[PDB]
RNA sequence: GUCAAGUAAUGAAGCGCACAUGGUGGAUGCCUUGGCAGUCAGAGGCGAUGAAAGACGUGACAGCCUGCGAUAAGCUUCGGGGAGGCGGCAAUAUCCUGUGAUCCGGAGAUUUCUGAAUGGGGAAACCCACUUACCAUAAGGUAGGUAUCUUG
RNA sequence: UGAAAUAGAACCUGAAACCGUGUGCGUACAAGCAGUAGGAGCCUCAAUUUAUUGGGGUGACUGCGUACCUUUUGUAUAAU
RNA sequence: CCACUGUCGUUGAAAAGCCAGGGGAUGACUUGUGGAUAGGGGUGAAAGGCUAAUCAAACUCGGUGAUAGCUGGUUCUCCC
RNA sequence: GGCUCAAACUAGGAGCCGAAGCUGCGGAUUUGAAACUUGUUUUCAAGUGGUAGGGGAGCGUUGUGUAAGCCUGUGAAGGUGUGUCGUAAGGCAUGCUGGAGGUAUCACAAGAGCGAAUGCUGACGUGAGUAACGAUAAUGCGAGUGAAAAGCUCGCACGCCGGAAGAUCAAGGGUUCCAGUCCAACGUUAAUCGGGGCUGGGUGAGUCGACCCCUAAGGCGAGGCCGAAAGGCGUAGUCG
């Protein structure tokens, strides 16, 4: 049956992407937190 | 000062498993089962140190009864005859004489029977 | 003396190879080779390969007469297990042991 | 539906006291002299003094 | 020697216990390249001269890590040093080196693209420009400039 | 080769659970926490002027004997 | 597109299916792509339904080692 | 079991069995009492079942000092046997293994002792060589290659789909595509085969699509409005 993840690149990059993170103060805090943890993947 | 438990735990478990040599299955191999089997073995041994003194008197009395009935007396009359004759020979020695020296036990029966 | 061959790491369960080993233990080299070449068990190909290697060792490295040889001792030991995941129904997983075995054969007079 | 205690290794091996590999009957072919499974042709096609290839 | 009556021993499909000898496994002991808590001092920022963080490249040599940026394991210079050397996994080849290499310290040069990202836009590492000067004659190349806000 | 290779690369040491092989003894008429107290026989080392003791392995046969923890008034408990 | 009945399956082929039947099938229809509404909030032809296999208050992190008159566990030895 | 002038009952008598009770013998220990008097000695008397719990005395382990000591390649720690000593925790010696450390004694400090917590991690059992091998569209044989062929290739025959189980895409994936080579692992079996490993190759546009021009929903939004801050809204626009 239909499952929860239905991938779409535009939708992924528009809800979770780098510019979407940088558009908000809270998204920039997400990025600051990911960089402080040292993640090799900042954004999808 | 961190203490590792490995070496002492090992030697501790080896003492128990060594006392459990010859037991069946897990009882000689695995510690949780061996340690109960060793404790129960000690409990049985403590109880049977007491019970062995009862069992051997049981055996001596049986042999003395047989020896006396061979000579025409029961155990309860033979022991009474010994106590009346002031003979202090214990049941262990009397059973030994009855088993391994029939003529001497005949003589003892004669003494008891003369005392009655 | 006793000449050894080892077949460490055969991709099969030692419980399976043990039935083959029990039938060739103590027999002469010829009888044992007959049993192994006409067995229908997979473990027999491994036991036969190890036995052939041991015979060749006894003939080349020790100069023994393979006419008087016999399977002096044989045993199978457990090898390293490969661990795999088996999916089951309802999203539950099982572990799978892909067992291997070590075959030791010693031939001698 | 499942065991209430693990089986002992002794009982596990008594249940395997009937496991046994099958041993084939063998004969010598009269013509070639070769060993073969009884009532089966040799690896090279001989059975009871008769070629097959 | 027959018969009768009575009564031993021997058995192992397999299994148990002990010992011997292995397999598996990776405890223990020893060890350390890594951590943890402080003391005495220093310092307390980096960034429009483009940061932090990245993407993509870059080698004689396929990948990754390290360094570096189309001048791409590096270029110039100033000092140190004196025999080896071309970063690691990790060697191999061509070679360099007393005409002083590799290496270390100071300074400089180069420094792609993204990112405050700042010419506009955007699903970051992409798309699309305007303009000044010069060169080319074709469909471009080189060097710049072009965000917003505040204060003058 | 190496001092060493059951130091051979899954590599120092290499425990236990677990699984083999070998040797000795026991075990196919007998009912249960598998031990314990006795105890025959066998096997094996030593003595000993030579089958007797001592040590080790096994244990026919007899008596007794319903795990452990927790929690309970109270548990072999068919309670955890 | 849906999901009325039954068998099967229930450590499934499947964390909701298969098979045989069943309903709607030009409509208040189904469906693609993009977008909007966010947690005491949303959305709901209303079942407390649904809001990423999570819903009478999502998820993640933090307060936080919440609190727990409750349950479990609590490790060497001997003497009074 | 079996029992009938009992092996039942009543009333008496004499023997004996019978407990970890009492006595005997040996040993330990608590308290008290007496004396060479901080165990220095001997005694004596009364004691010594024990949960919750109170009191007393110790064992071992890691680490610090003692210790620039002492031990140790003539073999440390650890492992694994054996012998021996102590009431116990445990100590001592020693064979084998091991191959570089250990630590007397007395103090001192604890990450100081595990069988349980449906405890945590890893390893390995039992179930058991048991269930299953994922659509009942289906296979047979001959050749080839190969260590090996039911499964690969080729051939003949058979069967299945055919509003697909054929073909073209979008989305999503990202090399899976093609050739050669390999068969450990992966593939629910084998495999010479593969969407597996390894090495090479392969994607060619003015017209197909994107980019680009344009806008929808909906975003962002010089100035502007609003709001403790953060921010929220919104014009022109700019994206989509
Ligand atoms: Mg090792
Ligand atoms: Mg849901």
């Amino acid at each position: 049956m239909k499952r929860t993840f239905q991938p779409s690149v535009i939708k992924r990059k528009r809800t979770h992407g780098f510019r979407a993170r940088m558009a908000t103060k809270k998204g920039r805090q997400v990025l600051a937190r990911r960089r402080a943890k040292g993640r090799h993947r900042l954004t999808v | 000062a961190r203490v590792k438990r490995g070496v002492q735990a090992n030697r501790r478990h080896k003492k128990i498993l060594k006392r459990a040599k010859g037991y069946y299955g897990a009882r000689s191999r695995v510690y949780r089962v061996a340690v109960q089997a060793v404790t129960k073995a000690g409990q049985y041994a403590y109880r049977d140190r007491r019970n062995k003194k009862r069992t051997f008197r049981r055996l001596w009395i049986a042999r003395i009864n047989a020896g006396a009935r061979l000579n025409g007396l029961s155990y309860s009359r033979f022991i009474n005859g010994m106590k009346k004759a002031n003979i202090t020979i214990d049941r262990r020695v009397l059973a030994d004489i009855a088993m391994h020296d029939a003529a001497t036990f005949g003589a003892l029966v004669e003494k008891a029977k003369a005392e009655l | 003396m006793e000449v050894t061959a080892k077949l460490r790491g055969a991709a099969i369960s030692a419980q399976k190879v043990r039935l083959v080993a029990d039938e060739v233990r103590g027999k002469s080299i010829e009888r044992a080779l007959d049993i192994l070449t006409y067995s229908n068990k997979k473990g027999a190909v491994f036991v036969k390969k190890c036995l052939n290697s041991a015979i060749a060792n006894a003939e080349h490295n020790h100069g023994l007469d393979i006419d008087g040889l016999k399977v002096a001792t044989i045993y199978v030991d457990e090898g390293i297990t490969l661990k795999r995941i088996l999916p089951r129904a309802k999203g539950r997983a099982d572990r799978i042991s892909k067992r291997t075995c070590h075959i030791t054969i010693k031939v001698g007079e | 539906a499942v065991q209430k205690s693990r089986k002992s290794r002794s009982r596990r091996d008594m249940r395997r006291s009937h496991h046994h590999m099958t041993v084939a009957e063998l004969s010598v072919d009269a013509t070639t002299g070769e060993k073969h499974r009884r009532h089966h042709m040799t690896k090279d096609g001989f059975y009871r003094g008769r070629q097959l290839f």
